[PDB]
């Protein structure tokens, strides 16, 4: 029953609607305060009071409002443009364009909002994602159509990981593709979003490819909270009506817990561990279990996850882990050294690491590899107290071959050319694989260990090799 | 009678004025009580306002009728500012004649989307050696000045606002940087003195200190640096560039602390509110670099977050690492070790400073920091690693000597022109041979008879400001006439 | 017959390290579990 | 701090590791 | 405005009075409840809880109080008697001499509350105070018209530390001083009073010098959150009215925060931090920035801070530092080796610490002790493992002088001679700066760590070394 | 989530009362307490350690204690049960692992040093223990 | 080893350590037996929060050790609140077989052992409790009344001129 | 428990009053402690450093102050205190002692590092201290 209703209290960003009688709104619907021009402020149901008064949530701010003000109800939750006509335009939460390019194309609608696919609709999809890198493709192979995630903390590279993953897959993936930016820097969508109008996935002669739904960190936490579920709608609109394979980047999805965390205290909620909020797993799985592959569809999501100070065990990343089919840890502490992509060879995981995928070839060079870093690993104590000499001739040349692998796994990026100069570099899946066995053999191990810094391919540290001797 | 305009007061109690009345009263709205004290009505409550003081609450009783203001909390704007020290609101405090007010901008003010942003390019010049050189700064960026207490933080700052001081003589606008500085939760003694080491240098003549003392109310501590981004944001949306430096920010989220919690707001982590975050987050995203279409102007923001015993895990400090394009760690372990700034290199970084660094630089400062990326590892291990081996020792004798050249005095920032020719004499190891005591003093005098030399060697930098080849094959000539002194 | 007199003291000055860093762990845990219930408590407890 | 207490702990309670294992291969 | 009240209700320091419409009196005014005989008991209005009603806190105790006795309104905060009267007297919180020697005769009275100086008056005055102290008139020389703060745990000696600058510095300082005692012990008054009358500041029989103030810890929260705004009323007046420089000993101005945490929870605040009060930095801010130099006069503050239980992290020292011109941190480590004045060298700072004040001279000699007592506490695990002997041809020596240098650091205080026997010493300024070049130089690296134990200088180092030779 | 472990449990419980042999496995407990800490904390019961309520310890006990060998008496069944629960950094100290380790009869703890070093599956030896292992 | 290193205290309280699988349950079925024939008094036994099959297995165990015969008469009393109880009747059974060590004590003038098992659990039973009635906890998540619950069940094992009460708690 | 401290002061406050002596000996002021955050916690009161209220000093405070000597005009008595605090590993760094310390005219230390080596009593003598007994 779209109608009217008053403003009984402003606090901060928490508005309570006052309706009458029979005229409720259900939950997760979407009220209009009307201010005479576009980009009206929206509220989103969340609690109902008693009293015919509803608890709400500011998609915008709350400076002007005045109590006793008319409020209008959609009876629908906030329905956003769905369609390939999304594709090259940059639009928020609400579903409204901010690009200033004009109104958006597009013929059905449908709510943000949205139970998840069944467990009798469930697709198992265990295809491996060709990416490009050296150490991704090995030890913690992606998983196409499903559930990749980025962590560490702030200085460690997800986003550059992320601008790399976007110039090798969105051309080589034939579908469609969504990025959806939670509560993260405007001018890294900037900066994002000029390669786009250059790498060919936008343009603006012609219809373009990728559609861009931002909501930067400038925005309330009301937001921030559901603008994932906005990018999220366009990304199964593609995969249950057009039925193509959609790549969905999201960063940061550690925002979207922060956001649900900030206005969980203003909704009368008593706080849990770290100050996080009762509703984490619940509110995260009503959000992860929609991304998934399904027997119409296929949906990729490459979700950045930040990681407060450096915790992995902090209550948002760590819930996330469940979810994801294949992690990409990114440890401070291989950044300090200067080796980027900083993953961790041991930490980050795959469930793609079988025999039954890839064949047995590929997971015993990959085992051979941690347990090599392992055995490194536990040796840092001798090496930094007795020196090289004091070391059995077994594990000094493992020593010897560790140390050019995890320099090896170093790859300089083809967006790291601002950072170190470097020319960035490209490898295929296969490539690296018999390029380890050379490593892991001794039929390389002739080369100096700084020949590997930011080389791709073992056809090219021979190559360095020739003029640093000269 | 009349109760949509006007109220009187239920209760009032250390700086929380619960109003009956103001029925038509907007959100954030400023309010001025019947004994001239300010405030602006944070939550309007269902019966009652919830009004906080921009004051004290000794001159207001039960009952005190309360008028209205009809507008936003705004602040004044515009270049009759510069050279002013004001407080959170706007209202001079120096003493030297009131404010002349161009236009007015609000002091909550959504940052600018995406399309009227561009890439940074403009660089901006610190003056520090150790910072232009390893952790660039462009004009629209974040750059984080962390570190624990008293390791150099706000003198870091000065020598910036100190810098820009070569440029406000010419007549060039892309190279014009306004300088703003929002002294949060400080003493009196310590801006006002700050304020004369700004006269000291006329750098105060383009600059706008915003000062909210100890002594003021907690909204005034709070509100202090969106009142001083709205008036650096004139700049920006004027073509003009401008800078900004918050000090502090880890104890304004102490104020915002107070006003959550009495008014009885749900507190969150560590007795802070759950939007302690977005108190930050739409505060420095105010700061960028704006199309030629929208006036083609930049202002930079700088903030500083004190730490606790180096703690760069606590809540506030986390919040904004995560927000700002980039940090500058100050070690306080690293001051004693003569290393001053302080700067802690393998964890301060820039993001998207290294396009905005200056080409004349970027020549010779893009390897130059990746000396230190390995000096760091091999110093600390010359008596543990109990290996007496000259094979790599090479490195020693190099990053011993960069590092100590990396020392600056305070309040000395030394131009481009004068930090060039230094690193190219570092980065080569053609100064190994001079010891760790008289390198200091080499440098001293190294820069002063360059301009007596080459005078016209400067002058190319201060239009030009790339080094081409032919450069190079006199530097080399300029190099080996002056190592035997 | 030296060496042992430097790796001998350096297990009893290291278990002499080990137990103040034992105990000061069991007080930054119990410092730990309060100071993060009091933010509890003063948040549940709060209206 | 505390992040580092068991970090600096892991350290110390292996270099025990090490100097009593270097006691009796002295000997 | 003079009406009359009634109490409603009276919880443990904090009595609310409940008065008639018009005739509510403002905050921070002063009210009276008539014991009669005893005395009189005076309230402070706290805060408007509405319905005709005020809190208020108790400057006394109030064990007794029955709900419906009346209580007279003064019109005014807590007026004390100002001026050269109050010279050689101990007067309490409330303005009333507990010395028992006949009422304080004075013409001005002032309230306790009053504005802090405006930014209009401040003064720039960077001169520095000769102490006589070796660690305090070389690290971090005090700044005379600043603050200076003592911080450090429970026994480290920040009240012994206080005493000696009274006996030395009061003295040769012509100008008035001011001693508010808040919430320490009793006895430290009493065997603090006699030493005042037999060194000459204090003569019954003629003209004193300092003014005393105490409120004690046997003094309930009201007393001992507001005794620091009398003593500290008594100093403005010496110094806007008179134009004098004055000094203001505060011991300890950790009571004044602490006491108001014990009221925070019955004036019903949300409890900030570790059971903290919001109002932390404000109602330090309104005590610590009335002490400031302004154009009229000047005022040097020394201030002893408690630190609750070592934590430097705390929120009550934390918001000190800030409103500390030089700080002069105690260590309790550094105590129990014996090294007494225990000033960490490391942690103690000041803002004359530069060029532009003393001088290059001076600089570099501090520049190079701080650097070489980081050496040696750096390498603290190597020496405390392996062993001294562990160590490089130069990091050997650089421990041999940095050992001298900490306890050349000690000096026997004057009122030392109770605990040591050795004879009160002070070093001049100059004497000080030399007499660390002939130790970091080559001079004097032949004397034992023991000559430099409870020195003055390397005059009497080479007087122990006489007898050391012998 | 929170009635799982329960309804899982009364349906591996039939063939335990019938004579027969059952076994269930609860992936995971460490997961189903935050899910009873999120509805006990929203219908207002006052939280406890970790913001855990005071009956979590109740939970868990009156769950596993049901798993048990029944004499011939009452057909001679028995129901074995296989709990997981999810540490954070080995922190066997917490709260909901000393609840659980406290209960169950032994334990076998799973060190990810010994993953990495390729001892699949990577079982700590030294200190996972059987009680009735003998 | 008991009687010359760590003498037991007639009245007093005693603690168990060693985890188990180790000869705990053998040791407390000793002490029943031992101060039953050498001084002549009975013993209680009270589970405190413990499992129910350790519970079996000890009431088998002390029915073939000869603590305790149906045929007969036995020594030890047995009283156990498992876990599968809520933490109302965990924190009350140490109240609950105390008494029965009393009676022996005051009315029959003898000297009793009361074995608690486990005594933590005891503690903990009232923290959950505690959080129930929505006082603040304390400490660590205690209760505010952690000294004067564990005084409360304590202080009522003495020594008097009738009888004693030792008390053995792991 | 937190009344008899005071009362016992009261009782020996008679004879410091009379011009007498009189000794009380607290033991120990580390358990009165506990009952007063006790009743402190169940007063709603909220809690602080170690769950201790923020008057727990001033507990401590006003009690052992009442113990002096007197002025020779109100006859001259003394009234001598010895609290007794019970620390935690030798954790002299905590809240109460660091409380206590603050309020006592010096303290003498016992390490139990001394007492089994054989010193009895393992009076630390470089942590003891008397400040007014010169
Ligand atoms: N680059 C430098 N070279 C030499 N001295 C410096 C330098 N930077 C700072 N100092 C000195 O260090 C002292 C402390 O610096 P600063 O005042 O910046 O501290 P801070 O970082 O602001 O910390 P706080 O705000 O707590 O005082 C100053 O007195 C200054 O003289
Ligand atoms: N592939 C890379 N090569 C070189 N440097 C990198 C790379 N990735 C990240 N960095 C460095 O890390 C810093 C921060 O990385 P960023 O992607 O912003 O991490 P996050 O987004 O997780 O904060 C940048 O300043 C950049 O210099
Ligand atoms: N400068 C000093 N020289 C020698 N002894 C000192 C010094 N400062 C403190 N002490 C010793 O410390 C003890 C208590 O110090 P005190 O100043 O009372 O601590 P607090 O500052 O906590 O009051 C005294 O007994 C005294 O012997
Ligand atoms: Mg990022
Ligand atoms: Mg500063
Ligand atoms: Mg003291």
């Amino acid at each position: 029953g779209v109608g009217s209703g008053k403003i009984r209290t402003v606090i901060g960003a928490v508005v309570d609607v006052q309706f009458e009688q029979d005229n409720l709104p259900a939950i997760l619907n979407a009220l209009t305060i009307d201010r005479g021009e576009g980009n009206k402020l929206v509220l989103e149901v969340a609690q109902h009071l008693g009293e015919n008064t509803v608890r709400t949530i500011a998609m915008d701010g709350t400076e002007g409002l005045v109590r006793g003000t008319s409020v209008a109800d959609t009876g629908a939750p906030i329905t956003i443009p769905v369609g390939r006509g999304t594709l090259g335009r940059i639009i928020n939460v609400c579903g409204e364009p901010i690009d200033e390019r004009g109104p958006i194309e597009a013929t059905k609608f449908l709510p943000i909002h949205a139970d998840p696919p069944t467990f009798a609709e469930q697709s198992t999809t265990a295809e491996v994602l060709e990416t490009g890198i050296k150490v991704v493709d090995l030890l913690a192979p992606y998983a196409r159509g499903g559930k990749i995630g980025l962590f560490g903390g702030a200085g460690v590279g997800k986003t550059v990981f992320i601008q790399e993953l976007i110039n090798n897959i969105a051309k080589a993936h034939g579908g469609f593709s969504v990025f959806c930016g939670v509560g993260e820097r405007t001018r890294e969508g900037n900066d994002l979003y000029r390669e786009m109008k250059e790498t060919g996935v936008i343009n603006l002669e012609g219809e373009s490819k990728v559609t861009l739904v931002f909501g930067q960190m400038n925005e309330p936490p009301g937001a921030r909270a559901r603008v994932a579920l906005t990018g999220l709608t366009i990304a199964e609109y593609f995969r249950d009506e057009e039925g193509q394979d959609v790549l969905l980047f999201v960063d940061n999805i550690f925002r979207f817990t922060q956001a649900g965390s900030e206005v969980s205290a203003l909704l009368g909620r008593i706080p849990s561990a770290v100050g996080y909020q009762p509703t984490l797993a619940t509110d995260m799985g009503a959000l992860q279990e929609r991304i998934t592959t399904t027997q119409k569809g296929s949906v990729t999501s490459v979700q950045a996850v930040y990681v407060p100070a450096d915790d992995l065990t902090d209550p948002a990343p760590a819930t996330t882990f469940a979810h994801l089919d294949a992690t990409t840890v990114l440890s401070r502490g291989i950044s300090e050294l200067g080796i980027y992509p900083a993953v961790d060879p041991l930490d980050s995981k795959s469930r793609l690491l079988d025999i039954d995928v890839v064949g047995q070839e590929h997971y015993d060079v990959a085992s051979n590899v941690q347990q090599t870093l392992q055995a490194y690993k536990s040796l840092q104590d001798i090496i930094a107290i007795l020196g090289m000499d004091e070391l059995s001739e077994q594990d000094k040349l493992t020593v010897e071959r560790a140390r050019k692998i995890q320099r090896f796994l170093s790859q300089p990026f083809t967006v790291a050319e601002v950072f170190t100069g470097i020319e960035g570099r490209l490898v295929s899946l296969k490539d690296t694989v018999r390029s380890f066995k050379e490593i892991l053999d001794g039929k390389h191990d002739a080369l100096p260990e700084a020949a590997f810094y930011m080389v791709g391919g073992i056809e090219e540290v021979v190559a360095k090799a020739e003029k640093l001797a000269a | 009678a009349n109760l949509n305009e006007t109220g009187r007061v239920l209760s009032v109690g250390d700086g929380i004025a619960r109003v009956f009345g103001l029925n038509n009263i907007q959100a954030e709205e400023l309010v001025e009580f019947a004994s001239g004290v300010k405030g602006m009505a944070l939550n309007l409550e269902a019966g009652q306002v919830g009004i906080v003081l921009f004051g004290s609450d000794r001159l207001v009783k039960e009952g005190e009728t309360v008028k209205r203001s009809g507008s936003i909390v705004d602040v004044p704007v515009g270049p009759a500012l510069l050279g002013r020290v004001v407080d959170a609101l706007g209202n001079p405090i120096d003493g030297k004649g009131p404010i002349e007010t161009e236009f007015r901008i609000r002091a909550q003010v959504k940052a600018p989307g995406i399309l009227p942003r561009t890439s940074v390019n403009e660089p901006m010049q610190t003056g520090l050696k150790a910072v232009d050189a390893l952790v660039p700064i462009g004009r629209g960026q974040r750059e984080l000045i962390i570190g624990d207490r008293q390791t150099g933080k706000t003198q870091i700052a000065i020598d910036t606002i100190l810098n820009q001081k070569r440029w406000n003589y010419g007549q060039d606008e892309k190279k014009k940087l306004y300088c703003v500085y929002v002294a949060v939760g400080q003493k009196r003694s310590t801006v006002a003195q700050l304020v004369q080491t700004l006269e000291h240098h006329d750098a105060l003549k383009y600059s706008i200190i915003v000062a909210a003392t100890a002594s003021e109310a907690a909204p005034l501590q709070y509100l202090a640096p969106f009142t001083g981004t709205a008036m650096g944001e004139w700049f920006r949306d004027n073509g003009k560039g401008a800078l900004i430096v918050f000090d502090d920010l880890s104890k304004q989220a102490v104020a915002y602390r107070q006003m959550s919690l009495l008014l009885r707001r749900p507190p969150g982590r560590e007795a802070y509110p759950g939007d302690v975050f977005y108190l930050h987050s739409r505060l420095l995203e105010r700061a960028a670099k704006m199309n030629e279409r929208e006036g083609g102007g930049s202002l930079t923001a700088l903030p500083i977050i004190e730490t606790q015993g180096g703690d760069v895990s606590a809540y506030i400090p986390t919040n904004v690492i995560s927000i700002t394009d980039g940090q500058i760690f100050l070690e306080a372990e690293l001051f004693y070790k003569g290393i001053r700034p302080a700067i802690n290199v393998g964890l301060s970084v820039s993001r998207v400073g290294s396009a905005a660094q200056v080409k004349a630089m970027k020549q010779v400062a893009g390897s130059l920091k990746l000396f230190l990326a390995q000096y760091r590892e091999v110093a600390a291990f010359a008596q543990f690693g109990s290996d007496l081996d000259a094979s790599t020792k090479q490195t020693l004798t190099r990053g011993e000597r960069l590092t100590l050249l990396l020392k600056q005095k305070q309040a000395s920032p030394m131009s481009s022109e004068e930090m060039v020719p230094l690193i190219y004499a570092g980065v080569n190891g053609y100064i190994d041979n001079i010891p760790v005591k008289q390198v200091e003093k080499f440098e001293a005098e190294f820069v002063s008879y360059l301009h007596a030399n080459e005078s016209d060697l400067l002058k190319d930098i201060a239009a030009t400001g790339e080094l081409s080849k032919e450069n190079l094959e006199k530097l080399k000539s300029i190099t080996e006439n002056f190592v035997g002194s | 017959s030296a060496r042992r007199n430097a790796m001998d003291n350096a297990s009893k000055n290291a278990s002499d390290m080990i137990n103040k860093y034992s105990i000061l762990y069991n007080r930054t845990r119990q410092a730990v579990i309060t100071n993060e219930l009091v933010d509890i408590i003063t948040g549940a407890s709060s209206l | 701090t505390l992040r580092e207490i068991e970090m600096r702990l892991k350290s110390i309670k292996n270099i025990e590791k090490i100097t009593n294992t270097m006691k009796i291969v002295a000997s």
